[PDB]
């Protein structure tokens, strides 16, 4: 068994998708979804065609088989930003396999458009200095939609260094810091430049960080 | 409204552990109960079904126990493919997944290393203002960071982010910001980060003053 799902993307608030998850090679068919950070949450399935919804979605997304084409779909109405999420399609036996889960398709529910990031440098200084080692770093800020990716060196500087995780803004825009922790006493010595990449936006920005 | 519960939410745990994980339901499920595990990045796994089950291909190490309200999953003997999250899951009503535990790799406490960024010049001329507050390689996970500008304390005006653990020394690292119009941030002189955690034998605050 393969399940092979599709139609997620991105939509503005308000708008509607249909996801698809395609069955090769009796049943109850499950959608669930994962918002980023949060736990996996039931949101329709479909066991006579009987179909059912958690309370989230009722009145909103739609359930439903073609038979013939072996596959199974989702349509969402009146999405929110809430939405947004990993949609998995889950098939249940009613092979020795009691589940099949299909890998997930990705629905973003946003009316920012495409923004190459900010970098703002994070310059180490007596503030950024503890007992011989130094921080620096870049933040990078306000971006759509993700990846962005950072280097230090243009990649001759790994050990030391942390990229978080982005975060979601109020306005709609993702932002993260990357930083990494030196010697002190490579401040005046040594140069670091951060090497931001944002492909969607075609930006690919190098900033020195200088110590104060 | 069948509600799952797991405990805990973090077990910190050594390879060649036995490791055990606790799901409860609100009403009896009878037996119909399962446990999933899930990577980041990746759709869940099933482990095991019908509360003792294991699912074909699963390692023999993963066993299920448990009836009505209460469950266990155990892995006799940890590995390293087994540091994930873990959810149960009922289907008795339709399904509904309990909220997730992590299952982290142990070691020694660590204090965090903090560091404090004011803004950059050339961050204040788009009109905002991010402080950065950097927590480093720490363990364990809990930490506290209070923002205090002129000594009040904040609120509503930050967001935090943490890495995963680091696959070398399994800490650690944490970023918060605290995001403040340029007009909003020339009113105060003094900006402090202050963090609260198991390893530091009381609070360790960073701070600096506006143009300082
Ligand atoms: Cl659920």
């Amino acid at each position: 068994v393969q399940l092979l799902e599709s139609g997620g993307g991105l939509v503005q608030p308000g708008g509607s998708l249909r996801l698809s998850c395609a069955a090769s090679g009796h049943y109850i068919m499950m959608w669930v979804r994962q918002a980023p950070g949060k736990g996996l949450e039931w949101v329709s399935g479909i066991y006579g065609g009987i179909t059912v919804y958690a309370d989230s979605v009722k009145g909103r997304f739609t359930i439903s088989r073609d038979n013939s084409k072996n596959t199974l779909y989702l349509q969402m109405n009146s999405l929110r930003a809430e939405d947004t999420a990993v949609y998995y399609c889950a098939y249940r036996r009613i092979r020795d396999e009691f589940d099949i889960w299909g890998q997930g398709t990705m629905v973003t529910v946003s009316s920012a458009s495409t923004k190459g990031p900010s970098v703002f440098p994070l310059a180490p200084s007596s503030k950024s200095t503890s007992g011989g080692t130094a921080a620096l770093g870049c933040l990078v800020k306000d971006y759509f939609p993700e990846p962005v990716t950072v280097s230090w060196n243009s990649g001759a500087l790994t050990s030391g260094v942390h990229t978080f995780p982005a975060v979601l803004q109020s306005s709609g825009l993702y932002s993260l810091s990357s930083v990494v922790t030196v010697p002190s006493s490579s401040l005046g010595t040594q140069t670091y430049i951060c090497n931001v990449n944002h492909k969607p936006s075609n930006t690919k920005v190098d900033k020195r960080v200088e110590p104060k | 409204d069948i509600q799952m519960t797991q405990s805990p939410s973090t077990l910190s745990a050594s390879v060649g552990d036995r490791v055990t994980i606790t799901c409860r339901a609100s009403q009896s499920i009878s037996s119909w109960l399962a446990w999933y595990q899930q990577k980041p990045g990746k759709a869940p796994k099933l482990l095991i079904y019908k509360a003792s089950t294991l699912e074909s291909g699963v390692p023999s190490r993963f066993s299920g126990s448990g009836s009505g309200t209460e469950f266990t999953l155990t892995i006799s003997s940890l590995q390293p493919d087994d540091f994930a999250t873990y959810y149960c899951q009922q289907y008795n009503t339709y399904w509904t997944f309990g909220q997730g535990t992590k299952v982290e790799i142990k070691r020694t406490v660590a204090a965090p290393s903090v560091f404090i960024f004011p803004p950059s010049d050339e961050q204040l001329k788009s009109g905002t203002a991010s402080v950065v507050c950097l927590l480093n390689n720490f363990y364990p996970r809990e930490a506290k960071v209070q923002w205090k500008v002129d000594n009040a304390l904040q609120s509503g005006n930050s967001q935090e982010s943490v890495t995963e653990q680091d696959s070398k020394d399994s800490t650690y690292s944490l970023s918060s910001t605290l995001t403040l119009s340029k007009a909003d941030y020339e009113k105060h002189k003094v900006y402090a980060c202050e963090v609260t955690h198991q390893g530091l034998s009381s609070p360790v605050t960073k701070s600096f003053n506006r143009g300082e």
